[PDB]
């Protein structure tokens, strides 16, 4: 079991990091940053909601609406 | 939007660039790396210090 | 009601011994030793009869909880 908890650990860590960070920069400019920071990990949690939702808030003030 | 477009136009002749194999890294080709939180804060502070000092 | 009234009484002052015609023939025997044949059958029944589930906590907590990954 423990290889479930350590994984599981792992990921509030690096995502609730990604909450806190990520409208920090996308306020002060730093859109080419943001953008390099949310597509690793769009790609590798292929199927969470809200990395979806941050990185449309990104494009949506980079007046990318497509 | 209203302007003359490039080359978007039949020329004349037909020519394909579908290429299934070589259009696969044809299509890599343009996204940003892929920092990694912690990479993303260790470079972060290491340009802000080094150039800094 | 009454069951939780039975669980006032004193943990020692708790003791069943099944009626059975094992019981009557084994005369002595520890009392935990016909505890399975119908009542921990009633214990097994009884939360599974009924058995809704298939609202949120059962198409979130079983279809969200397994979406997410690495």
């Amino acid at each position: 079991e423990a290889v479930d908890e350590s994984n599981r650990q792992q990921d509030e860590r690096e995502l609730d990091l990604v909450r806190s960070t990520i409208p920090k920069l996308l306020s002060r400019q730093q859109f080419s940053d943001a953008e390099s920071l949310l597509e690793y990990y769009l790609d590798a949690f292929p199927s969470r909601a809200e990395l979806y939702i941050l990185a449309a808030d990104l494009n949506l003030e980079q007046k990318k609406f497509s | 939007r209203y302007a003359y477009p490039e080359g978007q136009f039949s020329p004349g002749y037909y020519v394909k660039a579908a290429d299934i194999d070589e259009k696969r890294q044809a299509i890599l080709q343009a996204r940003p790396p892929r920092m990694s939180v912690f990479e993303f804060q260790e470079k972060m502070r290491q340009l802000k210090l080094a150039k800094a000092r | 009601r009454n069951s939780f009234i039975r669980s006032l009484r004193s943990p020692a002052r708790r003791r069943y011994r099944p009626e059975d015609s094992f019981s009557q023939t084994l005369w002595c025997l520890p009392d935990a030793f016909f505890y399975d044949t119908f009542h921990t059958h009633g214990r097994i029944i009884q939360p599974d009869a009924l058995h809704d589930a298939l609202l949120a906590h059962h198409k979130r907590r079983i279809e969200a909880a397994a979406m997410t990954r690495r």
